[PDB]
């Protein structure tokens, strides 16, 4: 046979070492993070991403440093597809919601439209 | 040009001295807050504007490549200054 | 293209793939890819019920000969399903070569361990135990090699953070060193650097 | 002490809500003009089933399914909430 | 006064003018001793002794799909029907149309940059207001 | 659904795996408690023991709790070869934290964790 | 409320709790355990030290940087007590010794000190103030250090209102002089009767009490839950220890009998159960070493 039926959902949350308050506490956010209007490249709007719900970080009283008790606040994760994304917060025991992805819709774009007869889609200067 | 709060303490060329009912005063009692009493902007405003007979003069803050990033400032505008971005260093065109 | 850039090896290229072919069609039973890389080093991408079969061939083989174990590597990818994907680096001494084989496993399948052909792997393979938390039957002396006696958790996992989940201290009430909840007084500070522009056109997948 | 507020949820689309469609359609506003003080909320949703909540006094909901029912069961439903009042 | 939360500062649904819900996110933290909304409310019924059903947030969005379910389906706009009946209930009284001009209260952009808490202490606000009123 | 085991076959050797290495814990926390010089009882680490193994009392998995009992049978191994020092072995005991709040009130009095 | 005293983190090493804190007398034995449970919740700890600094070191590692703030001060300056309690919100005081010396006695040391500690920080405006007594203070008492202390104990009551006065009965523990006082004697036995307190139950009701503002103006006597008398504790402690510098005036406090005093509250009216002495004498006394329990009543 040398093969065992393990019919049962796939869960690790015993092995990982993560302690209870960091599985069944945290809310995994699912999504595909939105393009940086500071710029017009796509590259980073190509993966999914697992990350965390922020939590407290306060003031240093010697420093004023950013001092946190969150281990998952710089915790993100790289996926190609949602579902392994899915199955990867699933395996984990984190409870999870998915921000589907926002492609742009495709646009009419027309140069000879900036120069109509009787539109209003002319440009008033160029 | 330091100044001192009713507290005694000496404000920062940023602004920041600790309030009174603040606790955190308390690491400076035995010892000193080191503050420094050369504020720039102090010191940047003791520089005299210096009168130039172009439209568009470079400022690398001096040395050559030991100042900053050579820059372009133009000196149209006759009630402002050009005042270079990194040294502070501030231009008029003399006309 | 003559003074910046890296001079390509073509004769070992070609090499490289003609004993790639061979490995391939020695061994089909395991052998699931070939590659050769532009920088001209051969993988080999197995099944991992062959890792013996495999690695004992080109120990063994008098074609191959890799008689040297230089590394072995584990790299957590999460987005696959067998997430874990192990690494031999095998140097051939008498051919002066090397060659890169390659499987895969998830946290609950059990890998076979390698020190029937090299005993190099015992602490490796080990030290896979320790930072990823791969599983190797019939190992000698499985245990952890690397983090602290009561350590939970794999640490090379990309799920697990920077910083731990512990932290230790002494503690003059109990007069002994414990382990606490981790803080930091400054947190890390988390670059997202990545450029929105795609870098090499190469290595462009295509979309959905 | 008594009913302050009905909600009754609802699909546009499933069949299953279909008669409870029936019921607004022809005969929520000679309710809503026999209870003028009594919110009763109709809300739609994508995938929901036909559902009846009753907030009474003092923070009491009851909740009746309405899943595949006509638009007389749900009349009947609904009078029997009104005239419940527990 | 019992200090909250702001809309950066807790996971929070905000429902928008064509009914689509939409879920907030934690960005910072309530400063000092303030806390999330709900959870103000929630210990307030535990210490009256009227202790409601919720715990967590999620409880809290269970309570809000039994009160309403659209109000958990986020980035949705579920459409609504019954124009008709809503005519026909509009019907009943003649309420009369007052002669006073429908004047809206934001004519010029001097009006528009504080209308909320929030954008009357913001003091780049402020300055707008200062710039379009010179 | 095929997946290859690691010991078990399925639950029922897993749950004589389990209970061998019960056993073997049982049998060793006086001997823990002795040379460590622990300071405390040996119905005390008997019941951190217990506490233990009911934490992951929850899995069906075979694969998983061959795991659970491969890194048990690691930290006797640890144990009884004195390679934890007495801190490893009370690191079970979380002495010097102080304890969390566990109802909603005292939660929501010390900050915002949920 | 400040915004620097406002609590923030999850009360470990790194967080803030609002706790500003002089414990004068951090030096000796109820210090080290007090720095160490109010550092270890990431609090303000100033340290006013008497003594070489290389005897404040372990005081070092109780807490994150910046949160111990050591400086001198003298029992007799009344500025350096100033200078010490100016921006505390809580002043705890623990200045004590059982023998007198050269230039100090027990009415400096109980009386003139504490006095002086509680109206500097009357007069500075802080917040908490606690006063550790003993539980047998009386002032018909026989022995010195009892008399004085009933004595302080009145001042701090009348020049701090509001002064959180603490009866440890016998406190027990590893840098103690009551079980390193018996396993270390080799006085007898009479018909005394002792309830000795552990040390991290005090410690623990000393913070709680920091932490309760109801506890402001009280008076709790912090007592063990197991009432020995002298003989059959002297006996245990030699049968834990394996085994078959004094003064009078510690003979008189061993032959004093720990008091009982219902009307004040104690641990447990601060959410301290006390720990019994059969669970920690054994970690106490294993130091001693080249066992059947005392007889309560
Ligand atoms: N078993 C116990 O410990 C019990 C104690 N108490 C009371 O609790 C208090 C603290 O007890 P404990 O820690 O055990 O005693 P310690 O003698 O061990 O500690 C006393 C502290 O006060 C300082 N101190 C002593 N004399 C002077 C002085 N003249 N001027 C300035 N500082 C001085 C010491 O510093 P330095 O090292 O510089 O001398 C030390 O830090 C005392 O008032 C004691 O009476 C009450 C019941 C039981
Ligand atoms: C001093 C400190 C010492 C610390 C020692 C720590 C050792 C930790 C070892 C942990 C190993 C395990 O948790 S294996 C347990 C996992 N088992 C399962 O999930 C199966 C369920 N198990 C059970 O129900 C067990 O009660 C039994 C006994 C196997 C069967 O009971 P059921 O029948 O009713
Ligand atoms: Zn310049």
């Amino acid at each position: 046979t040398q093969l065992i039926t393990v019919d049962e959902k796939l869960d690790i949350t015993t092995l990982t070492g993560v302690p209870e308050e960091h599985i069944k506490t945290r809310k995994a956010r699912i999504f595909v993070p939105a393009r940086n209007n500071m710029q017009s490249g796509v590259n980073n709007t190509k993966k999914w991403k697992m990350e965390f719900d922020t939590r407290e970080r306060w003031e240093n009283p010697l420093m004023g440093w950013a001092s946190t008790a969150d281990p998952l606040s710089n915790l993100v994760l790289t996926f190609s597809t949602k579902e392994d994304a899915i199955a990867f917060a699933e395996k984990n025991g984190w409870s999870y919601d998915v921000e589907e992805r926002k492609v742009p819709k495709p646009k009419s774009k027309s140069y000879g439209a900036n120069f109509s007869w009787n539109k209003r889609t002319r440009v008033s200067t160029k | 040009g330091v100044r001192t709060s009713p507290t005694g303490e000496k404000v920062t060329h940023t602004g920041q001295v600790y309030d009174d009912e603040d606790y955190r005063r308390v690491r400076f009692v035995g010892r000193q807050k080191e503050v420094n009493e050369n504020f720039a902007i102090d010191l940047i405003a003791e520089q005299p504007v210096s009168q130039v007979g172009s439209r568009v003069i470079s400022c690398d803050g001096g040395g050559g490549a030991l100042g900053h990033p050579r820059v372009y400032i133009n000196l149209d505008k006759e009630t402002k200054t050009g005042t270079c971005g990194y040294c502070g260093l501030q231009f008029r065109q003399q006309h | 293209t003559r003074p910046t850039v890296r001079p390509r090896n073509d004769v070992a290229h070609k090499q490289l793939s003609a004993f790639g072919e061979y490995v391939a069609e020695i061994l089909p039973k395991y052998v699931q890819q070939v590659q050769v890389s532009c920088f001209s080093e051969l993988e080999i991408c197995i099944h991992p019920d062959g890792v013996i079969p495999v690695l004992t061939f080109l120990r063994d083989h008098s074609n191959a000969q890799f008689k040297s174990l230089a590394d072995l590597t584990a790299v957590d990818i999460p987005t696959r399903q067998n997430r874990f994907e192990i690494v031999y680096n095998l140097l051939s001494l008498r051919f002066n070569s090397r060659i890169r084989v390659k499987t895969y496993t998830d946290e609950l399948t059990p890998v076979e361990s390698s020190v029937s052909v090299y005993k190099a792997a015992n602490w490796y393979e080990r030290e896979i135990w320790d930072m990823f938390g791969v599983f190797f039957a019939n190992h000698p002396d499985l245990r952890r090699i690397l983090t602290d006696y009561g350590f939970e958790g794999h640490p090379f996992r990309k799920d697990f953070p920077l910083s731990g989940y512990v932290e230790l201290r002494y503690d003059d009430e109990v007069k002994r060193v414990v382990a606490e909840p981790v803080e930091l007084a400054q947190e890390f500070r988390k670059f997202d650097l990545n450029s929105p522009w795609e870098a090499f056109p190469a290595y462009r997948q295509p979309p959905e | 002490l008594g009913l302050r507020e009905i909600r009754i949820h609802l699909c546009q689309r499933s069949p299953g809500s279909q008669g409870v469609r029936d019921f607004i359609e022809k005969r929520y506003v000679e309710l809503k003009k026999a209870n003028p003080d009594l919110p009763i909320l109709i809300r739609e949703c994508s995938d929901v089933q036909p559902k009846l909540w009753a907030r009474y006094a003092f923070g009491q909901e009851k909740n009746v399914s309405l899943n595949n029912f006509s638009a007389d069961q749900v009349t009947r439903a609904l009078e029997n909430v009104l005239s419940s009042k527990a | 006064i019992l200090p909250g939360a702001a809309y950066t500062e807790k996971s929070a649904t905000y429902v928008n003018t064509e009914g689509r819900a939409q879920q907030t996110k934690v960005a910072v933290m309530p400063p000092g001793l303030a806390r999330e909304d709900w959870k103000i409310i929630r210990a307030l019924s535990e210490i009256a002794g009227m202790t409601l059903p919720y715990d967590t947030l999620d409880q809290v969005r269970n309570r809000l799909e039994e009160v309403s379910p659209n109000l958990v389906r986020y980035d949705d706009v579920e459409g609504a029907n019954y124009f008709q009946q809503a005519s026909e209930l509009s019907k009943l009284v003649n309420q009369q149309l007052l002669a006073d001009p429908l004047v809206p209260p934001q004519l010029t952009i001097k009006d528009f940059y504080m209308t909320d808490s929030i954008s009357r202490a913001s003091q780049t606000m402020a300055k707008c207001v200062k710039a379009v009123t010179e | 659904t095929s997946v290859k085991p690691i010991f078990s076959r399925d639950m029922n050797e897993a749950k004589r795996r389990v209970r061998e290495l019960y056993r073997a814990w049982y049998r060793e926390v006086p001997n823990t408690v002795h040379l460590f010089q622990l300071d405390i009882s040996v119905k005390q680490g008997r019941d951190k023991v217990r506490e233990m193994f009911k934490k992951n009392a929850h899995v069906t998995d075979p694969r998983v709790v061959d795991l659970l009992v491969i890194k048990g049978k690691m930290e006797l191994e640890e144990t009884i070869n004195v390679w934890k020092q007495r801190t490893h072995v009370m690191r079970f005991f979380h002495e010097t934290e102080a304890p969390r709040p566990k109802d909603f009130l005292s939660k929501f009095y010390v900050g915002h964790d949920p | 409320l400040h915004h620097a005293v406002i609590p923030h983190g999850k009360g470990g090493r790194s967080s803030v709790s609002g706790i500003v804190a002089t414990v004068f007398g951090a030096t000796g034995f109820l210090g080290r355990y007090l720095v160490n449970h109010l550092g270890r919740m990431g609090s303000q700890v100033i340290v006013p030290y008497r003594c070489e600094p290389y005897d404040t070191m372990h005081l070092r590692p109780m807490g994150d940087l910046g949160q111990i703030i050591f400086m001198d001060w003298n029992g007799r300056d009344k500025d350096s007590i100033r200078r010490a309690v100016e921006h505390s919100n809580v002043v705890i005081n623990l200045v004590g010794r059982e023998w007198e010396t050269k230039n100090f006695d027990f009415e400096d040391v109980f009386v003139k000190i504490p006095q002086a500690i509680a109206q500097v920080s009357k007069e500075a405006g802080v917040e908490k103030f606690i006063h550790i007594s003993h539980l047998n203070a009386d002032i018909k008492s026989s022995s010195k250090y009892l008399r004085n202390k009933a004595v302080g104990e009145k001042e701090v009551r009348e020049t701090f209102p509001e002064a959180t006065i603490i009866k440890p009965a016998d406190i027990f523990g590893r840098e103690d002089r009551f079980l390193n006082y018996f396993a270390n004697i080799r006085s007898l036995g009479k018909k005394t009767v002792k309830q000795p307190v552990y040390i991290v139950d005090v410690t623990k009701g000393i913070i709680n009490a920091i932490k309760d503002p109801d506890a402001r103006g009280k008076t709790f006597a912090f007592v063990g839950p197991n009432r020995y008398l002298l003989f059959d504790l002297v006996q245990y402690v030699f049968a834990v220890a394996h085994r078959p510098w004094t003064t009078r005036d510690k003979v008189e406090r061993i032959h004093t009998t720990d008091r009982t005093l219902p009307h004040l509250p104690g641990l447990e009216d601060l959410g301290v159960q006390a720990t019994p002495l059969e669970l920690k004498a054994i970690e106490v006394l294993r130091r001693h070493r080249t066992v059947q329990p005392a007889k309560t009543v």
